[PDB]
């Protein structure tokens, strides 16, 4: 839901 | 392991083709074999380790997600009986999912922490140690559920806690372990209060300081930003 | 094999959850043990073992051609020499593709393609059969090369046979086959006049016995009518 | 380069 980093390529 | 017979150099350049290629469990295996030759890793290493493994684990968690709410819809009233297969699946894609977060952890834990003494190495490993605790408390539903969401709360702190006093407030790595930490306090720790207020805390700091940088650190940095800023606005 | 112990109504259940969950893999293993039991398969269980496998090979052959062609570039005038590793890698992906057409060819000939009788089921697995010998030919080198080739062509060629004499000139598989062929003829056997001929005759055909179709078989045959205009216009 | 089916998803 929320944005994270790393995130899937 | 498996790697052990090949060199660390050509580990690392097999890691950089299987990126190319969306070959990420091959990127995983070779920067796995890479942390086992037993050396630090440089900055750009770091960055290969964690995209590897994020390609494999976020592949295996939009699986669980997707047949975690099949399994729910399962279970709802007038919803016909089809057996065990469903849960079945998801355990196994869950048991999978274990695993990798359990490989990262074992190597943040034999020895890359342990070596690391620059902010900007630590604070990596230590995001990535709450990261991958965070993962595994997403599928968590047992007497340990806690314990494994308080393991990724302390690697978040100590992480945030270096950064704070070794890193400017827009390094990129201090940006990205503040936005993901807030994640964890919105998605996991049921404190959306506090996320919220790191996310904002976070951004205007990092706004503040923007003036000192050139036109590339400056890019690198607003585009976190813009990730903290998308999850204000999804959260008020 | 490892599918062995569980029912092969399990193994469909799973391998549609897989699907959901763009678990090909486990799609195409579930998949594998579901053919082992030595049952027939339906022609949703035919479309479900294609679907598995195409993600699995897809994946494998996209990665082969970046590295094929990063290989390639080494070996140009002025490229500085950096060792093995392009080429090792390259053959590791080479031949974990080639096992998975070893194995999808070695569920045709034990013993699908013997057991099947119908012109839907016959003219479908003659199709994979020319599909994963292309795909062998794709990557073949050696003295086998041209042996490889006849195998996909009389694969192909035995489909072909069957769907002109059995299936009307919409039908989807005789339609998909067609659409193979044509590829086949145009990238692997040096034969672009064939290609366009075949893809031009196949609509045609196509085009003239659409009146007799319902509204939803006409979306059906329309759609890879559409695939084969594709490459003529990509082709002339 | 041209088309064939079934395709990657
Ligand atoms: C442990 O948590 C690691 C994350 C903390 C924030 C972020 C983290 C992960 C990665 C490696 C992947 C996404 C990004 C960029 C594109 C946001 C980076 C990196 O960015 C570096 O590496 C990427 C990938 O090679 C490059 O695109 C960038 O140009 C490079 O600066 C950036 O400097 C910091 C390290
Ligand atoms: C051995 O070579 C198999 C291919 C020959 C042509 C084509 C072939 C493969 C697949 C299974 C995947 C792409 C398509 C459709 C979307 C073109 C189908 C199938 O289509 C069936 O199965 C797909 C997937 O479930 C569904 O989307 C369709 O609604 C269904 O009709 C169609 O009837 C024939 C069997
Ligand atoms: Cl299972
Ligand atoms: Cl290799």
């Amino acid at each position: 839901s929320a944005g994270s980093i790393p995130g899937r390529r | 392991g498996a790697m052990g017979s090949m060199e660390r150099a050509s580990l690392i350049q097999k890691a950089k083709l299987a990126e190319q290629a969306e070959r990420y469990e091959d990127m995983a295996a070779f920067m796995k074999g890479a942390v086992e030759k037993g050396e630090e890793l440089s900055c750009e290493e770091r960055n290969l380790l964690s995209v590897a493994y994020k390609n494999v684990v976020g592949g295996q968690r939009a699986a669980w997600r997707v047949l975690s709410s099949i399994e729910q819809k399962s279970n709802e009233e007038g919803s016909e009986e089809k057996g065990p297969e469903v849960r079945e699946y998801r355990e196994k894609v869950e048991t999978e999912l274990q695993g990798v977060c359990d490989t990262v952890l074992g190597l943040l834990d034999s020895h890359l922490i342990k070596e690391a003494g620059d902010a900007e190495s630590r604070v990596f490993y230590l995001k990535m140690k709450g990261d991958y605790y965070r993962y595994l408390a997403e599928v968590a539903t047992g007497d340990d559920k806690k314990r494994i969401i308080d393991s990724a709360r302390s690697a978040y702190q100590e992480a945030m806690d270096i950064s704070k006093k070794e890193m400017p407030p827009t390094n990129p790595i201090r940006l990205g372990l503040a936005l993901n930490f807030s994640v964890f306090h919105y998605e996991i720790a049921n404190s959306p209060e506090e996320a919220i207020s790191l996310a904002k805390t976070t951004f205007d700091e990092a706004m503040a300081d923007l003036h000192t940088l050139s036109e590339d650190s400056y890019k690198d940095s607003t585009l976190i930003m813009q990730l903290l800023r998308d999850n204000l606005t999804l959260w008020t």
